[PDB]
């Protein structure tokens, strides 16, 4: 299977005084491993996974010092924005950027990525070739001529094909025991009678990792849709996650529905029958 | 790792 | 300016059982802008030493957090979850029911 790794960055800027709150996390696949928050005392980038402490001094120093002027380059770009918006200084403003690079099962590259977004919506991207750029609207139309102008693309494509996998790597193995274990949903089904007619049944699935899962109902050996409720997927809290799935049956007919789970860690998909 | 991200918009 | 009113779930990190120590989860996303205001209630009364995750995104720039808190559930106490948004007109309140 393809692995990740991902960086998010959220700013938000204060027009009431001071610098904006900058928040950022590092994930490896649905894994985070590393943060910073500008509102922390300790104003470095902090580990947030067990195997990446086995990075030495170098590394958190070396990851600050990027961080931090990453947290300036939002805040140059919350101002231009409101400019290229002709907005007032008086409101409260988001900027939001995630880049990441996935290796194959064959452990290359396979895909890089690096989106930007403004008040919460599309504001630019880098296309799948890594070599051009995507503009939602005219204001940033200017800022796709820029960085074409100063060969950003270039900068950031050998980047994600080279630093960003190689390092993805080193995470991977560094962290094998966990990073590279599927953890199988642990299923059961609950009952509950809602009337001396009819029951609902909700089939559920815990601790699992990665968050990616199917879970469905069949009546008779078909998808049934009506009459059920599907929750999204939620973290336990403990890096596993949860989903669960409900439908309403009449009573004395429960044998008739089956539960259906699909999950990576799981050889073949479960059928579960009340 | 992280990219050096000096490019402003 | 988008605004996007966040979604709760409220549930507990291990299946619940009355007596037997746990962790209470209230977990918002979907939401936009990214200032927001949560809290645990036990009884309807905030409980104090509750964490939360880091702010992250998903693809369509809404934001999610994870908020939560050792507990113990019990027969006689309440749990609940209440969040404060732009979008919101008062604070939205979800009650913690065990089998959800």
């Amino acid at each position: 299977g393809s692995h990740s790794m991902r960086y998010f960055f959220t700013s938000v800027s204060r027009p009431g005084r001071g610098e904006p709150r900058f928040i950022a996390v590092g994930y490896v696949d649905d894994t985070q491993f590393v943060r910073f928050d500008s509102d922390a005392a300790s104003q470095r980038m902090e580990p947030r996974a067990p195997w990446i402490e086995q990075e030495g001094p170098e590394y958190w120093d070396g990851e600050t010092r990027k961080v931090k002027a990453h947290s300036q380059t939002h805040r140059v770009d919350l101002g231009t924005l409101r400019g290229y918006y002709n907005q007032s200084e008086a409101g409260s403003h988001t900027v939001q950027r995630m880049y990441g690079c996935d290796v194959g099962s064959d452990w290359r590259f396979l895909r890089g990525y690096h989106q930007y977004a403004y008040d919460g919506k599309d504001y630019i991207a880098l296309k799948e070739d890594l070599r051009s750029w995507t503009a939602a609207d005219m204001a940033a139309q200017t800022t796709k001529h820029k960085w074409e102008a100063a060969h950003v693309a270039e900068q950031l494509r050998a980047y994600l094909e080279g630093t960003c996998v190689e390092w993805l790597r080193r995470y991977l193995e560094n962290g094998k025991e966990t990073l590279q274990r599927t953890d199988a949903p642990k299923t059961h089904m609950t009952h509950h009678a809602v009337s001396d007619h009819e029951a609902t049944l909700r089939c559920w699935a815990l601790s699992f990792y990665p968050a990616e899962i199917t879970l469905t109902w069949q009546r008779d050996g078909e998808d049934q849709t009506q009459d059920t409720e599907l929750v999204e997927t939620r973290p336990a809290g403990d890096g596993t996650f949860q989903k669960w799935v409900a439908v309403v049956v009449p009573s004395g007919q429960e044998q008739r529905y089956t539960c259906h789970v699909q999950h990576e860690g799981l050889p073949k998909p479960l059928t579960l029958r009340w | 790792n992280l990219v050096p991200m000096c490019a402003t918009v | 300016m988008i605004q996007r009113t966040p979604k709760i779930q409220v549930y507990s990190r291990h299946p619940a059982e009355n007596g037997k120590s746990n962790f209470l989860n209230c977990y918002v996303s979907g939401f936009h802008p990214s200032d927001i205001e949560v809290d645990l209630l036990k009884n309807g009364e905030r409980i104090e030493k509750v964490e939360h995750s880091d702010l992250s995104f998903s693809k369509d720039w809404s934001f999610y957090l994870l908020y939560y808190t050792e507990f113990t559930p019990t027969e006689k106490d309440e749990y609940a979850c209440r969040v404060n948004h732009v979008t919101l007109s008062q604070p939205k309140i979800v009650k913690w029911d065990r089998d959800m």
